[PDB]
């Protein structure tokens, strides 16, 4: 059974993880750890029987800005992945969820406005429009929720 | 769906360092080079501090957020449906 | 021809040296190694100034917040 | 006069590319030999002194934080 | 001082996102330039993995590598002389 | 009074490190703490009183080869630098002796050959030159010690 999410550790086992998408697999592997302790993004990890890896997504502060007007803080939801053992059960949508409810909860601190993700391929793109993500008008391939939508969503 | 070919000028002294790395790999030269370039695009893509819109797109953006709240369906089930970690 | 857009600077020949030794170590030219040093730089001041150091107090607390278990309602 | 590296490449790989060289105001082609020259110094590195002998590695590790004594 | 004028193509748009930094900082434009390109510059100089030779060169390091050891009165001076944290 | 040479850890007070060189003195306060724990280079710190750091110097294992042969394993070297305080005084070369009994220790686990350092100045190529560096064939301004000489020097 998944573990509720929680910050990766070095406890934490990592090389069974495989979602399909090596260069997903090898980011958790090989830069999820170092990311964690400097502080690049913060990552947040489901695991199973005995501290494995089942899912995990990372969030990071950034802004918006165009040009010069204050940039606008927002969220950026980076690499979400979950092991192929547990595809077309709800886990995904449930860690946009768990990223969602985390925007909630910190947004009022720095004033965060809403949540991107960049859509790495048109797959991706198609399942982030189908949990609730929208093309931004940057980039269609750059999808967004704004904070009032989230909140009026919970 | 199909496959398109990609010329780039590269130094042959750049060339043959790229040949010696994929050998030590065990790779195809274009697999080497792909692979390093996909993983250097998520990180360019995922890691930018500061996202620059063009001043059109900008405004947009603002007035989306600014907007009256209206979650779209999908973001609804998304946020309503219970977790399997319960 | 169109009309090429410059950034004009003072340099130390000594500075100068140190940026072709880097930029040549990079496989890069001159122009490249200093403007891709300044945009990462800038990306960096203007996230820091926003986000930390409008207020350091209010950034530690998001950062505390943000690893708190989400618990809706 | 020209030297080319000939790549086969999906469209959608190649998009990817682009949209990440934008966000760096990079060309295509820097992107991609910078990543790869990137990509291939490290994997020399790793070869000859971390993957020759890794427990080699790691004792080298261990010593160089230990305590120098000439004596 | 002994300073020569380096002229750098430039999009306006990655001029003006400088400009906002060096705003944001306090400092001058050409100061929030260099200050970036020299730390930089001694990162990508020190953090060489792999540090390309010449032939010729290479070859030379071969040969110092191999010559029978014949260390320089600096290098002795260096290696014998003890730390100030000793006693 | 200065303490012995150790490796870099969080207890360590950076701030008040001054060199004269702003990109060095940064490099410690911003950078060196980060490089410590991703494995990217060894720091090595003296303090005084206070856990104050007063000197440092970096170390990584590099490789030399030729264009187009196994490269040759080398330790780099990196910043190293003094507090203005204790200028004149030794204390720099005893960091460069200090790192060179360091490459005698290691030497035989990965076949070092020998240690560079990358001159960033003609002030620190003379600094080098002064304490027993001598150019390379490769570079005037990459500076070298053969872990023969090193061994046969002490
Ligand atoms: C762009 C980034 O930041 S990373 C890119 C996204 N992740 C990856 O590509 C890694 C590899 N893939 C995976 O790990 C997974 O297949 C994921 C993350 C894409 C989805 O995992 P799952 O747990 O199977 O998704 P989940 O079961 O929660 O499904 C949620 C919704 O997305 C849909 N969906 C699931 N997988 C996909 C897919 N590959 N493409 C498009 N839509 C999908 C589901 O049908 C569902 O919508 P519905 O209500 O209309 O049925
Ligand atoms: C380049 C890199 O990768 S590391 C960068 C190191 N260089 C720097 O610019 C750092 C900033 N400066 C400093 O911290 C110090 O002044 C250092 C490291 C240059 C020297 O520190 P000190 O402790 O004063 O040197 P120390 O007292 O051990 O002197 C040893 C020898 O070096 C010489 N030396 C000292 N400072 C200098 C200098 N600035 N230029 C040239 N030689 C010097 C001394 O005269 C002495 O030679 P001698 O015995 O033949 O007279
Ligand atoms: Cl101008």
């Amino acid at each position: 059974m998944i573990s509720t999410p929680e910050p990766l550790h070095a406890g934490h086992i990592l090389t069974p993880f495989c979602c399909g998408v090596d260069s997903i697999d090898n980011w958790l592997k090989q830069r999820a750890m170092k990311n964690q302790t400097t502080g690049a993004s913060r990552t947040f990890v489901c695991c199973g029987s005995d501290s494995n890896v089942l899912a995990y997504y990372s969030l990071a502060s950034s802004a918006v800005t165009t040009n010069m007007p204050d940039p606008i803080p927002v969220v950026v939801l980076g690499r979400l992945a979950v092991d192929k053992s547990l595809h077309g059960q709800g886990v995904a949508r449930a860690l946009v969820r768990d990223a969602g409810l985390r925007v909630i909860q910190v947004a009022e601190t720095i004033g965060i406005r809403g949540m991107l993700v960049h859509a790495l391929s048109d797959e991706a793109r198609e399942f982030f429009q189908r949990v609730g993500f929208v093309p931004s008008p940057m980039d269609p391939m750059m999808l967004m929720v704004t904070l009032g939508d989230l909140v009026e969503s919970v | 769906m199909k496959r398109e070919t990609l010329n780039l000028r590269i130094k042959p002294a750049e060339r043959d360092l790229i040949d010696r790395a994929a050998k030590a790999r065990g790779k195809n030269r274009t697999d080497f080079v792909l692979e390093a370039a996909r993983a250097a695009a998520e990180e360019a893509l995922i890691e930018q501090r500061i996202i620059m819109a063009d001043p059109e797109a900008y405004q947009e953006f603002l007035v989306r957020l600014d907007q009256t709240p209206s979650p779209n369906a999908a973001l609804r089930k998304t946020m309503q449906t219970p977790a399997p970690w319960e």
